[PDB]
């Protein structure tokens, strides 16, 4: 099996009170079954949309999850990932610079 | 260069249960997919359906659905313990040359397992184990199917490709210019060039020190390209420096002329 490689990043350079999109991309994993949840202040973000599961030329699976958001000072954003390679769900915080 | 690619995958959970998915791609433009519950094909681009008559679509759908169904049946009939995953990647590529490349590969547990040989019209065993050896001999035995696969790959896939290049030319030729910012992270200082919004995917992001390209070393990381949801892409590149002038240079076909972003 292969553990997912996860990046969390926004569509545009973020700015407090300016509309944006938060992206969580999981890749390089096998088998394809995986949960990916975008989180805000410890709770699942509303409005999340899931790309079709796909795989790359070297057979590893990948998936893009995205939600519209307006980052505010004081909120925290993360992507939580469960996959059979992980003993527990892994929380990847959004670094608001990325 | 253009490519039409059909992707399929299947997790066999037990002897009676299999979760299938599939995707149709024209370069990185998603043409459609397989409804993992009903198995009906979904069409994502408006130029697709009118590009061929209904009867052609009917034959394409029925051949896709037979492929998927027969795949699952063959595996269950001839396999090795549950759970496991098979994948297929099937398609053709046209160079500007006019040169055709075809491909029809099956993977097993994420590694090449069987590969079609177009000229001989047979199968190459890709894993050095009994399961792959069995699969190769089984598929070697399907002479007639293999004759038909040859035509599907070399004639019908290519013909449909040429037609899709024309029908979907607006998608294929779509361009979106990159936007780039540069900022520094505490470290030595780590300079970051973050580029987003670009389409198509090929791009070249390099660092200049006094107008001069910084050579590769472990001080310079260029990251991996990341997708956005609106079919544009993002890249980050970094340079460990010591507090010379620095700028990030972004070259992209949407620009003809490059983006030059100084570090301040
Ligand atoms: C196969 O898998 C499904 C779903 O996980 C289950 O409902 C079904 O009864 C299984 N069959 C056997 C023989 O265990
Ligand atoms: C594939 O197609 C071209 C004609 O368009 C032909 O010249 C070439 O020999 C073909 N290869 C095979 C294996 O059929
Ligand atoms: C292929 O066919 C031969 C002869 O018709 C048969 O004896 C053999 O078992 C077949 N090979 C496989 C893997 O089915
Ligand atoms: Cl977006």
């Amino acid at each position: 099996d292969l553990t997912p490689k996860v990046q969390v990043y926004s569509r545009f350079p973020a700015s407090a009170g300016t509309k944006n999109v938060l992206n969580c991309f999981a890749a390089g994993f096998h088998p394809p079954k995986i949960s990916i949840t975008l989180m805000k202040d410890g709770v699942p973000m509303e409005g999340a949309q899931y790309s079709d599961m796909s795989f790359n030329d070297d057979w590893t699976f990948q998936r893009l999850v995205h939600a519209d958001f307006t980052p505010s000072s004081g909120s925290t954003y993360a992507c939580k990932v469960e996959h059979e390679t992980l003993k527990e769900p892994q929380v990847y915080k959004w670094d608001p610079e990325f | 260069s253009h490519m039409l690619k059909l992707l399929h995958f299947a997790t066999f959970q037990n002897s009676t249960s299999v979760l299938v998915g599939g995707l149709g791609l024209l370069g990185d433009v998603k043409m459609g997919s397989l409804d993992s519950r009903t198995g009906n094909i979904r069409y994502y681009r408006p130029w697709l359906r009118p590009s061929l008559p209904k009867g052609d679509w009917d034959v394409i759908e029925s051949s896709i659905k037979s492929y998927v169904r027969d795949f699952s049946r063959l595996v269950q009939m001839y396999t090795v313990p549950y759970p496991f995953v098979f994948q297929s990647s099937i398609g053709c590529e046209l160079q500007s040359n006019g040169t055709i490349r075809t491909f029809f590969d099956i993977a097993y547990e994420g590694q090449n397992f069987l590969r079609f040989n177009l000229d001989a019209g047979t199968w190459d065993q890709m894993q050095h184990n009994q399961l792959s050896a069995k699969a190769e001999h089984l598929m070697a035995n399907a002479s007639t199917l293999n004759e038909v696969i040859q035509v599907l790959l070399n004639d019908t896939c290519v013909d449909i490709l040429r037609l899709f290049i024309q029908a979907g030319k607006a998608d294929l030729e779509r361009q979106v210019p990159p936007m780039a910012v540069v900022f520094a992270r505490t470290a030595q200082l780590l300079l970051v060039c973050r580029v987003t919004s670009f389409y198509p995917r090929p791009i070249a992001v390099t660092w200049l020190r006094d107008g001069r390209e910084v050579p590769p070393s472990p001080a310079l990381s260029t990251g991996t390209v990341l997708p956005n949801a609106d079919l544009t892409y993002q890249l980050r590149s970094t340079l460990l420096v010591s507090p010379h002038g620095y700028a990030c240079r972004v070259q992209h076909c949407s620009l003809g002329r490059s983006l030059l972003v100084p570090w301040h």
